[PDB]
């Protein structure tokens, strides 16, 4: 089908105005796409915000408004509040079927930016005695809670055997995540260096063994 | 309006399970039920639509043959049969409804059920291997099912500790924790409770 594209993440501050966008892979977003918006708050609390491009649903605050901007649909929050921190999904109708966008995580800032604290652990002796080797990359104290992880072996980019957790909130309202690189014992011995690289707010923090 | 969904479900690959969503309130109108899929590592995905009063349906091409939507007017209930289950079918499935006497151009996702969790696995109960990490840490690898519990030095060590969510490696779950010296791991499903201390290399 068509593919619907949203920002992966966006940042705003209390009282600011932020616009979220929702693009269609087929061309301009038309009024015949009848653009919907859905807000997801923690614990699967969903609220239908917008129908028919710009009809705000009963009960939804007036600061929410939908519209078309150029060739795409959009959701504008005029005077963002703390409670507006959520994931916003858009959805487009293509005559006989519906497609959701990937969603946009909206952070409403409540503390200064914080870069990820990164630690990388080697496989233990006892794990190697099963002829397996797991490299553990712990990532903590970053804000906003959005990170990309990339691994390397002797400088070359790794493409297989990586598992990474969704960023989860800390008690100090910063975020944490973990990434695991799973190998055989021999494969870990073959190489001189392994590295975990975290991308956050346009900057990379990296650790190597 | 209320949408009551069926209970959580556990299945083996290739099997089939049937979910249900009972609507309450203003069911004299003919209304749409939209089904939605959300995996733990994904956003929302539209499965299809069904009107329980008129039986009409709209489908997502990707789910034709995977999901079948049916309904019955008098009980105000919609069903979704999921066939030939796989790991990608593990998700929370939501049913949704439009507003009462709303327009077609109003928001379609007004009322939401509590969601039905579907987990597809061939894994038998497996106790976690626990490994020291050297800030220091504790690696909890290869258990099933969730959950596990982890503390540090019987719970006397709590500040400066980060315990990360579980992840699925090789059809089993793997977890980790770290501290700025021993970790206590409990896997009730395997009736296990292991302790491991970090002797330096
Ligand atoms: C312009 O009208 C519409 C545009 C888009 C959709 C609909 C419209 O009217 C309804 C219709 O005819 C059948 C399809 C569908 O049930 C569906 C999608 N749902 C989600 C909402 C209601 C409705």
């Amino acid at each position: 089908q068509a593919v619907v594209t949203q920002e992966s993440a966006l940042t705003t501050s209390p009282g600011e105005t932020v616009t979220l966008t929702c693009r269609s892979s087929t061309g301009a977003v038309t009024s015949s796409n009848y653009a919907n918006w859905v807000q997801e708050k923690p614990d699967h609390l969903f609220t239908g915000l917008i129908g028919g491009t710009n009809n705000r649903a009963p009960g939804v605050p007036a600061r929410f408004s939908g519209s078309l901007i150029g060739d795409k649909a959009a959701l504008t929050i005029t005077g963002a509040q703390t409670e507006d921190e959520a994931i916003y999904f858009c959805a487009l109708w293509y005559s006989n079927h519906l497609v959701f966008g990937g969603g946009t995580k909206l952070t409403v800032l409540g503390q200064p930016k914080s870069s990820p604290s990164v630690t990388l652990f080697p496989p233990s002796s006892e794990e190697l005695e099963t002829n397996k080797a797991t490299l553990v990359c712990t990532i903590t104290d970053f804000y906003p809670g959005v990170v990309t992880v990339d691994w390397k072996v002797d400088g070359t980019p790794v493409t297989q055997g990586m598992e990474t957790t969704q960023p989860s909130k800390q008690s100090n309202n910063k975020y944490m995540a973990s990434s695991y690189l799973t190998l055989t014992a021999r494969a870990w011995e073959r190489h001189s260096s392994y590295s975990c690289q975290v991308t956050h707010e346009g900057h990379t923090v990296e650790k190597s063994l | 309006v209320q949408l009551q969904q069926s209970g959580a479900e556990l299945a083996r690959p290739g099997a089939s399970v049937k979910l249900s969503c009972k609507a309450s309130g203003y069911t004299s109108t003919d209304y749409y039920i939209n089904w939605v899929k959300q995996r733990t590592g994904q956003g929302l995905e539209w499965i299809g639509e069904i009107y329980p009063g008129s039986g009409n349906t709209y489908y997502n091409e990707k789910f034709k043959g995977k999901a079948t939507l049916t309904a019955d007017k008098s009980s105000s209930t919609a069903y979704m049969q999921l066939s030939s289950l796989t790991s990608e079918d593990s998700a929370v499935y939501f049913c949704t409804r439009g507003g009462v006497y709303y327009g077609y151009d109003d928001a379609w996702f007004v009322y939401w059920g509590q969601g039905t969790l579907v987990t597809v696995s061939a894994a038998k109960t497996t106790a976690p291997s626990v490994y020291p990490l050297a800030t220091l840490g504790c690696l909890v690898k290869g258990y099933f099912p969730e959950p596990v519990t982890l503390t540090w030095n019987s719970g006397s060590l709590s500040s400066g500790v980060h315990t990360f969510p579980a992840v699925l490696q090789s059809d089993l779950y793997t977890l980790s924790s770290s501290v700025t010296i021993t970790c206590n791991v409990a896997h009730p499903a395997s009736s296990t409770k292991v302790d491991k201390k970090i002797e330096p290399r």
